[PDB]
């Protein structure tokens, strides 16, 4: 069996009606679907069971419906704390947790303030060096980057992480590194990293040169 | 008042065994099935196992089938998760939560949850960080958004905490979650957005706090 | 946690006749073939005795009518049942049937009886769980389906179980498990007698006087009781709170007590035979 929510994520400002599709491979016996709300750094709360039954201490704005192989959690109007991943669970004769569904605050797309950082002098003589590019206070989550070492395209040697949506300004920050060895650091001259993003008309690249 | 607490998380090398404890208080504990729900970083909740309130029935997901066992002491009001052959992906936060009814051959939704404990499976030994400054570029290179942060490398394990200027600086800080690479250790970066005219003109320091290694390192950053 | 499972049934209860039924030796006095007269609370002869229905499968595998009520306990109750399957396990003698009020409890694990008086929290429809326990068909009899909370409660008692499942095992008589309860001066008294009734349907025309089982130093103001049932917890069933339970159906006969006097006929066996009013 495999249960899947949809979409991958939903990005909405406060107040607008939001639905969370839940599609099941087989028909879940007697509509034994349940939902959960989980905020990062917390534990999941229990929202609805039976695809429609509001639970205790739950605001009335949370609701949902469905049967068979098609489900939907709906939230009529959104509040600032109501933005956390939602999980869709069926609990008949065996549990199964949906892939997850995140709800995001949206606003005007933001230009990522993109900066770069060459390893320190102590980094190189340490025998290992990683170059870190940064994408500061931007929007939305989806934004792709690529790394060009001496303009040569890299692949499969980078790690990146995006901070969770900030409370006040509701933006994102991105920072990628390189799983680079020092021995490969000196064998090149200029290091570049670019982003193809909604907030920018063109893919901007910020780079530098070894020796400065 | 209803509240669960779980303990027994922490490091372990693959193949060994660990026995998670979940303590309970605030309801007729020996009257409810208890589930185990785990959540690997970046992934959604994956249900694991549920125990019948009296223990007559035990069920596990095929993800851990034949490799996890569940036990409980109704007198102690406490839940025990037995694990052996802990593969790599098994590391996650682990949640203990109670059924809504006598989980006997059937399992309602988990209604009230604990607070989660983290298990990390790795052959890596405990190790502090390798804190490296992040030198700012020329005076601005952007305008009024000066970039400078700190890189911590090859440290293990998380949690870890970084404070800029003894925590007195919080506005505009940006600290990222760490990532585990093919090395097996961890690494992350902290950074804060500051005006260009403020760089150098006054001191910036990042104060990493790595508890298990008992290593708190201050760092100084220059362009 | 408990469940609500009557929820739709209010059909009028049935009546019947208490011909000569509900007598008991009101003392431990050894006696001979003489005539005696005693006055106490008793079930009136030919009383318009109430008959109930517990779990009631009135339908072609369609419906599971289930209407165990709480009942008044004005001054004493007469209780009897056929119920060949030992689906009845005791009673919930009390006054308020919730917290902040000590109330009495009767249950017996088919091998021994345990008696409690406590400030329980008897849920609206108490019952017991009878269900296989992974070890050789064995089954535990958890009672969490009765009281969500019992605490700081005084008196307790344990003994051999009342409901002897005598070797009938065919079914023509049903042994008509029968009981009489009264509570006076803080003392709670117990009377019963297993007695085969080969009659198919209703109460007998014969005579049999119960005997004092146990007198209980209780000291509670019992005003209203509820019978306690046992249900076989179903296996994996969509829904487990208000759903599959209750192997077997059940019903029982209830008739209230009242103060009265009667003239009794002892024997050389000291066995009462009849009384008159
Ligand atoms: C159970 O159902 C009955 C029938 O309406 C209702 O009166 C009672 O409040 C319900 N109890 C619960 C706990 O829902
Ligand atoms: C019991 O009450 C019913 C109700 O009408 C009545 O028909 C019947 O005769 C009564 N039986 C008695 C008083 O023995
Ligand atoms: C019934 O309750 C008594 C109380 O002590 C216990 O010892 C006994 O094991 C129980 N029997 C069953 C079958 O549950
Ligand atoms: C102890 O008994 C008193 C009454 O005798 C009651 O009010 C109190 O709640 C009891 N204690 C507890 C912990 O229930
Ligand atoms: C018993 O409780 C009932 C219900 O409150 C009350 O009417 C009656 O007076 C009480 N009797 C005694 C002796 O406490």
């Amino acid at each position: 069996i495999v249960l899947t929510q949809s979409p991958g994520t939903l990005s909405l400002s406060p107040g607008e009606r939001a639905t969370l599709s839940c599609r099941a491979s087989q028909s879940v016996s007697s509509s034994y679907l349940a939902w959960y709300q989980q905020k990062p750094g917390q534990a999941p709360r229990f929202l609805i069971y039976g695809a429609s039954s509001r639970a205790t201490g739950i605001p009335d704005r949370f609701s949902g419906s469905g049967s068979g192989t098609d489900f939907t959690l709906t939230i009529s109007r959104l509040e600032p704390e109501d933005f956390a991943v939602y999980y869709c669970q069926q609990y008949g004769s065996s549990p199964l947790f949906g892939g997850g569904t995140k709800v995001e605050i949206k606003r005007t797309v933001a230009a990522p303030s993109v900066f770069i950082f060459p390893p320190s002098d102590e980094q190189l003589k340490s025998g290992t060096a990683s170059v870190v590019c940064l994408l500061n206070n931007f929007y939305p989550r989806e934004a792709k980057v690529q790394w060009k070492v001496d303009n040569a395209l890299q692949s499969g040697n980078s790690q990146e992480s995006v901070t969770e949506q900030d409370s006040k300004d509701s933006t994102y920050s991105l920072s990628s590194t390189l799983t680079l060895s020092k021995a490969d650091y000196e064998k090149h001259k200029v290091y570049a990293c670019e982003v193809t993003h909604q907030g920018l008309s063109s893919p901007v690249t910020k780079s530098f040169n070894r020796g400065e | 008042q209803v509240q669960l607490v779980e303990s027994g998380g922490g490091v372990v090398q693959p193949g060994r065994s660990l026995r998670l404890s979940c303590a309970a208080s605030g309801f007729t504990f020996s009257s409810f099935g208890m589930h185990w729900v785990r959540q690997a970083p970046g992934k959604g909740l994956e249900w694991v196992a549920v125990i019948s309130f009296d223990g007559s029935n035990k069920y596990y997901a095929d993800s851990v089938k034949g490799r996890f066992t569940i036990s409980r002491d109704n007198s102690k009001n406490t839940l025990y998760l037995h694990m052996n052959s802990l593969r790599a992906e098994d590391t996650a936060v682990y949640y203990c939560a109670k059924d809504q009814d006598d989980g006997y051959y059937y399992y309602y939704y988990m209604d009230v949850w604990g607070k989660g404990t983290t298990v990390t499976v790795s052959g890596a030994s405990t190790k502090g960080p390798s804190v490296f400054p992040l030198a700012p570029s020329s005076k601005s290179t952007s305008g009024g958004t000066a970039a400078l942060g700190c890189l911590v490398k090859d440290y293990f394990p998380e949690p870890v905490t970084v404070s800029w200027n003894s925590g007195a600086l919080t506005s505009g800080v940006h600290t990222f979650p760490a990532v585990l690479q093919s090395s097996g250790l961890y690494s992350l970066s902290s950074v804060v957005t500051v005006p260009s005219s403020s760089l150098g003109t006054q001191t910036y320091i990042c104060n990493v706090n790595h508890k298990p290694s008992n290593t708190k390192v201050d760092k100084r950053v220059e362009p | 946690q408990c469940v609500n499972l009557t929820t739709r049934t209010q059909l009028p209860p049935a009546y019947t006749n208490s011909f000569t039924r509900g007598v008991y030796y009101p003392d431990k006095v050894f006696r001979s073939s003489v005539l005696h007269s005693t006055q106490d609370l008793f079930l009136p002869f030919f009383s318009n005795v109430t008959w109930f229905h517990a779990i009631h499968v009135s339908g072609t595998n369609g419906t599971k009518r289930f209407d165990n009520p709480v009942l008044p306990f004005n001054d004493g109750v007469y209780f009897a049942s056929t119920e060949k399957s030992n689906i009845i396990r005791g009673w919930i003698f009390g006054t308020t049937l919730d917290s902040k009020t000590q109330s009495l409890l009767i249950v017996n694990n088919a091998t021994n009886v345990v008696i409690k008086v406590c400030e329980f929290q008897f849920c609206n429809d108490p019952f017991l769980g009878v269900y296989y326990h992974k070890n050789n068909k064995s089954w535990m009899e958890s009672e969490f389906r009765v009281y969500s909370s019992a605490n700081n409660c005084t008196f307790e008692y344990v003994s051999q179980p009342f409901l002897m499942d005598l070797e009938g095992k065919q079914g023509n008589f049903k042994n008509l498990r029968e009981f009489v309860f009264k509570n006076i001066d803080g003392y709670f008294k117990i009377y019963s007698k297993h007695t085969p009734i080969n009659l198919v349907r209703d109460l007998p025309q014969g005579f049999s006087a119960l005997e004092p089982l146990v007198d209980l130093p209780i000291g509670i103001n019992i005003t209203r009781f509820q019978t306690l049932l046992a249900l076989h917890r179903s296996y994996l069933t969509p829904g487990d709170s208000s759903s599959g339970w209750t192997a077997g159906a059940a019903a029982y006969y209830v008739g209230y007590l009242q103060p009265r006097t009667f003239l009794l006929k002892y024997n050389e066996n000291g066995t009462i035979t009849d009384a008159v009013d």
